[PDB]
């Protein structure tokens, strides 16, 4: 009896563990994909060098 | 002139340009150059005896009594944050060439 | 090709700082190369100080580096040769052949750095391993595919010990083996290489069943701290890809910590207690974790550990115990008595020291021997202060036996035949247990003690006792 | 921070990714490789059977000591 | 952004210093571009020091890092039972996703002075030398201190196994869920430790928080606290949970590593001043909640490894000062045969009888006496028969009383089986029996009662006490077996 | 100038005390021996006696007190009568849990001292200040001074140790108004009296009431040992 | 014959400290081992192809109070092919040279000893 | 200019932080204006750490420094037999110049694993 249980449940849990692994992976490449599209946003877009001097000069100020 | 070091001034004066402090950031930057030529300064701008956040305080004395304070009261700590007060004179030079590109990079309609 | 150029900016001992360009910084644990007239000085990324500056660890002699030489990024961790191609050849840390046999033709090149197997992959076994050494097979027997440790101060018998194991397991093993010399006498390697040819294990114009990796003490701190990985990588390959039994011999494993301990100060690490580096437990950990048996293949590991100043409380030895299934501690206090291998019967334990493993009979006999040797050592304060006559009838009878068994644990190795003059003797576990059992029952209370000193099988004891009487 | 707020730029890029239906966005042959590798470790963990299928059973006879 | 994000200024030694995150919290988690996560322990005006949970090979310079807005948290609840999780609380056994009933912060404040009760619920370990000599109580902090390879794990391990006597029952206020915290142990060891509990059907109520040595230091730092919360769950909800920290020694080493790399002041033996605040803020979490709080309880069995009996060391002194008793173990005692080698002389318990079954207390009050006088007259045993009869009598008992405590591993005995053995020992019904047959004596004696005096055993198990009637009935049954023997 | 020019004996209420190792009025007494000797029982006693003979209140201070023991103490004190909720209490409790940071640990003592000095200078009573244990007070300082960056002295203790000890012991004295007698336990690190912490503590102690197990074993209560108990006011 | 490496380490310790190089234990440089290791290994017996040439080494160390458990000495004991321990106490007793056989050993052993003398002892 | 020369920044205790020398090798021999030679062990961007073989009362701030271009070596051969030399290999017994046959470096790689023989010669 215990063996039947363990084995079935084991087959079931496999699907979850798998499903879980897929999600994780994908959402790795997904949030990581963010990186390479934002390193493309600043390196490119010369209009993302203006939004540079911007937010940053708002540093000196506040602190003081 | 190179780029990375020259970008430091352009990445600090960039905000300055929007205001027009190039005079307060270009004239000030000139100070950092004379400070490095000062033998007595070399024993303070590069003294590992002070600290990482201590020497930064003493800087204010050379930032509020030299010319700095506005567009140089940030680049001062940055210039002495990692220890780039050895070849900084090269960064000031780039400012003279970058400070001239800001005049043309403006809506000249008037 | 599209390589990343760099430039040296600082040189202090075995520590080289390279200054790359922006966006071109190599991750940690990446190799580097610098062209020299003599050879190549590989470096290994360690830290990222910032400002596009990286700190590496010199894999070789740092003398001859010029302020600002251009370094070539390898683009990945140190690559070592793998496959049956490395069988029967000597290899250094960098993975270059050092036996004058030309280039090593390997189909693959696998990095020395890799993550430890997953908890899921871990496979437990209970099989026993028969070596031929009485004091071991009877007390702390080694496990097939297990991790072994040979502890002992300087000049106790750790090398001769591990050498015999090779003379009794390696030939007798239908698989492959890997020897890794870390921080030892270059001459010991020489003799080894000579014996592997003479035994037939390594054939220059034939087949071989063992690879050789050496990173001796003559090498700088950089080398001795990564040579252990270099040989591990070659073993691991036969483990997963080849999927077969593998014997890993490491000697010595203490140099792995020590070597790192030398440079840790120069890498700006606050020295931990006893001078060792803070990253002791982890480093010692990331090495032993890799050295293990998975569901893909079995790996039997024999790592000899060094004990600084005959002190077991030392972090280096102390930490290593938890990564071992079978521990064979050697005491200098046992060497001096003339009894060898100077194995400590009480302090040495094993995993297979269970009735449900070695057999019920085997356990009982082993336990009796331990209790006998203990009481003996307990009465040491009476045998010198009151003599032997003061002891009780049960005590004197035990004491005599304890002295016979003690001397009966000694065994002549074919390796140290030049030291003892007596021909090696290999005893079988099945006979070993049967021997002490008989002695524990008092069936040989007539035979003289000197008849048990340096003797193999139990039959030889009676033969010897009779040859002396003449 | 007030300038720091302008979150916006992140969302937009989240948006374009999420708006993409054709597997995992910007494949790269490695994905399958890694996938397969982890798909293999789980086989190790959970056993060599067809997890799509209900299990067979042949039971052990009892044992006496 | 600069406020929710930051750039890696320098990385190394599993610690990278980032710049930015001007709104990040203390000890808060963070996530790097690569995927590896870390938590900032040091919050400096210029930069922020952050430890890594993974290889520092993934982290590079200038790399981007973003907040998580959450402190170290782990999922708790009854779903963990029968699983094996890491410091964070993820599955590593491959049995699927976990089903928790909520989360709890790694850092929880210990119960105040008022919400507690004097420990009074015994924790039967199934060890004769323990439950008789050093009794443990639900909510107590008993320390298992001893040199390497002495039998420290054996004590705890048997304890867990000895719980099948109540956990498979119906009543809850009687059960005891076990939470083992593997710190600094190789995977091979854990995989075996787990495999032992299964072959005994113990995983049904055991929670394994594995923190292998190959894992990053911080993992080995958070492991004990993580597992701490998990058990508190049971405590808060009005139950009973046993947690064994094996071992705190390894934890301190890990923590020392982080502290040194972060350039914090080094103290005795290279341990920062807050090292004591670490364990004190851990052990004090286990206690005995009052009736109003839920009467719940959390027992702690911390394990400390000494270096050659040196209990005077820094770490041990800290732990020994906080706990409420020690189960000192010596290798020497182990060699003689006395297994488990529990040094009665040193082993102590501040709670004592307060948490021991009266059925055993009535026969144990005297057992500490004889053994006490035995250690004093132990030198005489080495001399000739010239010893007077008075002292000789002590030797007769001690040899036999010490021989009875010898208990094989993986073989816990219930109180109903302990009392009969102690009662026959104390009175001295074994003195006539050879000191070589003491072992088989236990076997044949227990089997006897369970066939002829089963009614007596069952009355002791239910009542938990020994009435004048039982004391006489037990004595008569003993003298009868000793006679026929 | 406010200091006294003569030491007087302080009648406690125990023969084993007044006759053998008497308590010095405004002095420091060392109490040895852990649980098992009825330490707690010997403490609540001194609080009652003095409350009836001198009518001076008492102040209990716990530095790194075990949350477990703190509970059982409070509760026991309500059972003995030294502390009555409905009626009038005689002793104030100020515990400093072990799960607290060194900062708090090293100040617990001062907290309890303050309250005690009040009844000395205001009501001018012979108040008793109990500290358990003076050892964790030194340990507390050692962890604090450790984090601050201050360099470690001999044996690892803090350099400032010498001054700190005095910023607590000196404040406990007999003035012209009232007096404060300190009854603080002592722990000997590794059974060694050469160690700084103990060495420094004893330099202020005037008497020591030891509690041996072998004394309570003979059915002698309290478990005060006549041989070990000594006083610096045992002269003609 | 080196006499003695104990002083050499003290010297090499001095350059390190003065060059502001972090000390290990007792102020000695981290690689203090590597100081004697890459020295002694330089002496060994060469192959017949090389010339059958050879270099023998007799390193000398100075212990304090008879403490061989020291930092430098242990570092060298681990490298050398044995050691000729000399005790002050045996010297007065009249054992001169005061060679403690109990602790003095040779790893090469009889291989190096003369064959004739090998038989008689 | 400063590639083959340098100016001393500080000096004391046998240590001399010279500025310049951006083509000097690791552990390379150098010569000061005073006549005293030195050895470079610490290579840094700012300055170079050099150790003095003689007294330091002769070196002063701003002094010129020159390089040898060669790793510190010593004369070798039979000639030395019977002679008493110093670290560098110069005669200190006063019996003429050292007639050496070759010159080998201070730091030499240990002999190979292959080119060895088991010790058999007493
Ligand atoms: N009660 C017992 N009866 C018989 N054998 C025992 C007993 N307890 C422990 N052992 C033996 O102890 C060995 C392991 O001891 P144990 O694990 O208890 O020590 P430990 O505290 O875990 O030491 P370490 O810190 O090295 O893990 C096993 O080989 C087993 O044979
Ligand atoms: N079987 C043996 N019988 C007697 N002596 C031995 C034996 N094995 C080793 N030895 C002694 O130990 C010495 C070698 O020690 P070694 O194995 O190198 O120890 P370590 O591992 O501490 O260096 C030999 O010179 C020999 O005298
Ligand atoms: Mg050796
Ligand atoms: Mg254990």
């Amino acid at each position: 009896l215990h063996r039947v249980y363990r084995e079935v449940k084991n087959r079931l849990d496999y699907h979850i563990s798998v499903q879980n692994m897929m999600r994780q992976k994908e959402q790795e490449h997904m949030i990581n994909w963010v990186e390479k599209r934002v390193v493309q946003s600043i390196s490119a877009q010369q209009e993302k060098e203006t939004i540079a001097k911007c937010i940053a000069d708002l540093k000196l100020l506040s602190k003081k | 002139i190179y780029g990375i070091e020259g970008r430091y001034a352009t990445a600090l004066y960039s905000a300055a340009s929007k205001q027009n402090k190039l005079e307060q950031v270009e004239k000030e930057l000139l100070r950092v150059g004379q400070i490095l030529k000062e033998p007595k300064m070399a024993a303070s701008l590069l003294n590992p005896y002070v600290k990482r956040s201590v020497k930064v305080k003493s800087l204010s004395d050379m930032t509020a009594k030299e010319k700095f304070s506005p567009l140089t009261s940030n680049l001062i700590n940055l210039l002495a944050e990692n220890g780039r007060l050895t070849n900084t004179p090269a960064v000031i030079s780039a400012f003279s060439t970058m400070m001239s590109v800001h005049r043309g990079e403006v809506p000249c309609t008037v | 090709s599209t390589p990343i150029t760099g430039k040296v900016t600082a040189v202090i001992g075995a520590i080289v700082d390279v200054h790359f360009e922006q966006s071109e910084l190599p991750a940690i644990l990446n190799a580097l190369e610098i062209k020299t007239p003599q050879g190549k000085l590989v470096l290994e990324v360690a830290q990222h100080l910032g400002e596009n500056t990286v700190r590496t660890i010199a894999m070789d002699g740092t003398e001859g580096l010029v302020r600002g030489e251009k370094v070539l990024d390898t683009g990945g961790p140190i690559s070592v040769p793998v496959g049956r191609e490395t069988l029967g050849r000597i290899i250094n840390v960098i993975g270059e052949p050092i036996d004058e046999r030309g280039p090593i033709k390997s189909k693959l090149r696998k990095p020395i750095h890799a993550d430890p197997p997953s908890f899921a992959e871990q496979s437990t076994s209970a099989e026993i391993l028969e070596t031929g050494i009485k004091v071991v097979d009877l007390l702390a027997p080694y496990a097939r595919g297990g991790k072994i440790g040979l502890f002992g101060g300087a000049g106790v018998g750790k090398t001769v010990f591990i050498q015999e194991l090779i003379n009794n397991i390696a030939k007798a093993h239908g698989g492959f083996s890997v020897f890794t010399g870390v921080g030892e006498r270059t001459r010991e390697g020489n003799d080894l290489y000579r014996e592997m040819k003479e035994t037939g294990v390594i054939n220059l114009e034939g087949e071989s069943k063992v690879a050789l990796v050496f990173g001796q003490m003559n090498e700088p701190p950089g080398a001795r701290a990564r040579v252990a990985l270099t040989g591990l990588t070659i073993a691991e390959y036969f483990r997963d890809e080849e999927g077969q039994d593998v014997l890993l011999f490491i000697d010595n494993i203490f140099r792995f910590t020590q070597a790192g301990s030398e440079v840790s100060a120069l890498l700006g690490r606050i020295p931990s207690a006893v001078g060792y580096q803070p990253t002791l437990a982890t480093d010692m950990g990331l090495l032993q974790e890799r050295i293990t048996t998975t569901k893909k293949g079995s790996v039997t590991s024999v790592q000899a550990v060094y004990v600084p100043a005959d002190d077991l409380t030392d972090p280096a030895p102390a930490t290593t115990f938890a990564h071992l299934d079978a521990t064979t501690v050697l005491s200098r206090g046992i060497s001096e008595l003339g009894i060898y291998p100077a194995v400590d019967p009480l302090d040495s334990k094993s995993r297979l020291l269970d009735a449900a493993v070695v057999g019920q009979e085997h356990y009982d006999v082993a336990s009796k021997v331990q209790e006998t040797l203990q009481t003996y050592k307990s009465l040491q304060d009476i045998i010198a202060i009151l003599g032997m006559d003061e002891l009780s009838e049960q005590d004197k009878l035990t004491v005599e036996r304890a002295r016979k068994i003690q001397r009966f644990l000694s065994q002549p190795f074919a390796v140290a035949e030049v030291f003892t003059g007596i021909p090696g003797k290999l005893v079988r576990l099945k006979d070993t247990v049967a021997s002490f059992k008989a002695v524990l029952e008092g069936k040989y209370d007539n035979i003289p003690e000197h008849a048990f000193y340096m003797v193999g099988g139990i039959e030889d004891v009676v033969a010897k006792a009779e040859k002396l009487a003449a | 921070l007030d300038p720091v707020q302008k979150f916006v730029d992140k969302i937009r890029e989240y948006r374009t990714k999420r708006q993409t239906s054709g597997g995992p966005v910007d494949a790269g042959p490695e994905y399958q490789q890694d996938l397969d590798r982890e798909l293999f470790k789980l086989k190790q963990m959970y056993g060599k059977a067809d997890m799509n299928t209900f299990p067979n059973f042949t039971f052990e006879d009892p044992k006496f000591e | 952004n600069l406020n929710e994000t930051g750039r890696v200024l320098a990385v190394g030694d599993g610690i990278a210093r980032v710049f930015g995150l001007n709104n990040i919290q203390a000890e808060e988690l963070v996530e790097f571009s690569s995927g590896v996560k870390g938590m900032a322990l040091n919050l400096e005006p210029g930069q922020v020091g952050i430890v890594l949970f993974g290889s520092d090979r993934l982290v590079k310079e200038g790399e981007l890092v973003k907040r998580t807005g959450n402190i170290v948290d782990v999922p708790v609840g009854p779903g963990l039972l029968g699983r094996v999780v890491d410091a964070l609380g993820n599955p590593i056994d491959g049995k699927g996703p976990i089903d928790a009933a909520g989360r709890s912060r790694a850092q929880v404040k210990a119960p105040g002075i008022l919400p507690r009760r004097s420990v009074h619920e015994p924790v039967q370990t199934g060890l004769k030398a323990v439950d008789a000599l050093v009794p443990i109580g639900r909510g107590q902090r008993e320390l298992i201190i001893g040199d390497r390879q002495t039998g420290k794990t054996a004590v705890a391990l048997d304890t867990i196994l000895n719980q099948k006597r109540w956990n498979n029952g119906s009543d809850e206020s009687k059960k005891l869920y076990c939470v083992y915290v593997a710190v600094g142990q190789k995977r091979s060891t854990v995989a075996q430790l787990v495999q032992t509990l299964e072959q005994h059907d113990a995983m049904k109520y055991s929670i394994i928080v594995a923190a292998t040595a190959s894992e990053a230091a911080p993992l080995q730092y958070l492991a004990p606290f993580t597992a701490a919360s998990i058990g508190e769950w049971f405590r808060d909800n009005g139950k009973h949970a046993l947690i064994v920290y094996d071992d705190l020694s390894k934890q301190a080493v890990a923590y020392r590593q982080l502290s040194l790399l972060l350039r914090r002041p080094p103290g005795r033996e290279a341990y920062p001043g807050d090292v004591f605040y670490l364990h004190s803020r851990l052990l004090e979490r286990a206690a005995k909640l009052s009736e109003k709080e839920g009467s719940g309880s959390l027992t702690a069995l911390p394990v400390i490894e000494t270096q050659g009996g040196d209990v005077s060391a820094y770490i041990p002194t800290n732990v020994i000062s906080i706990t409420d008793g020690q189960i000192f173990l010596e290798a020497e005692l182990f060699y003689k045969g006395i297994r488990p080698a529990i040094n009665v002389g040193l082993s102590v318990s501040r709670v004592g009888s307060a948490a021991q079954v009266k059925a055993l207390k009535q026969v144990a009050g005297s057992l500490k006496l004889f053994l006490a006088q035995y250690r004093e007259v132990a030198a005489f045993a080495q001399f000739g028969s010239d010893l007077d009869a008075s002292t000789k009598q002590t030797l007769v008992r001690g040899e036999r009383l010490t021989q009875l405590l010898k208990q094989n591993q993986y073989s816990p005995l219930a109180t109903e089986e302990q009392v009969p053995l102690i009662y026959a020992g104390v009175n001295g019904h074994l003195d006539g029996i050879e000191l070589s047959r003491i072992g088989e004596f236990e076997s044949s004696f227990l089997s006897y009662l369970k066939s002829n005096h089963n009614e007596l055993l069952t009355e002791i198990r239910e009542k938990g006490e020994l009435s004048k009637e039982l004391l006489a009935s037990l004595k008569s049954a003993t003298e009868s077996f000793v006679a026929t023997f | 100038a406010e200091q006294s020019t003569s030491a007087e004996i302080l009648e406690t209420g125990i023969k084993v005390v007044d006759l053998l190792a008497p308590y010095a009025r405004g002095g420091k007494i060392g109490l040895f021996g852990g649980a098992g000797v009825g330490k707690t029982v010997f403490i609540q006693e001194l609080i009652n006696n003095i409350a009836k003979a001198h009518g001076g209140f008492s102040v209990f201070t716990g530095v790194g007190e075990r949350t477990r023991e703190g509970n059982d103490l409070y509760r026991e004190m309500k059972e003995t009568g030294v502390i009555n909720l409905e009626g009038e209490s005689k002793v104030a409790l100020v515990f400093g849990q072990m799960n607290e940071p060194p900062g708090a640990r090293a100040r617990v003592a001062l907290t309890g001292l303050t309250i005690a000095e009040y009844f000395r200078d205001e009501e001018g009573q012979d108040v008793l200040l109990f500290i358990d244990n003076i050892f964790r007070f030194t340990q507390a300082g050692s962890e604090v001074s450790a984090l601050l960056g201050r360099i470690p002295s001999a044996v690892g203790y803090q350099p400032t140790l010498a001054t700190d000890m005095g910023l607590l012991q000196e404040r406990i004295t007999t003035t012209k108004k009232g007096s404060v007698t300190s009854v603080q336990a002592v722990y000997v690190p590794a059974d060694d009296l050469t160690d700084p912490a103990p060495a420094t503590t004893f330099a202020h102690l005037d008497a020591t009431t030891v509690l041996s197990r072998g004394i309570s074993e003979l059915g002698i209560y309290p478990a005060v040992d006549p041989l070990d108990s000594k006083s610096r006011l045992l002269d003609a």
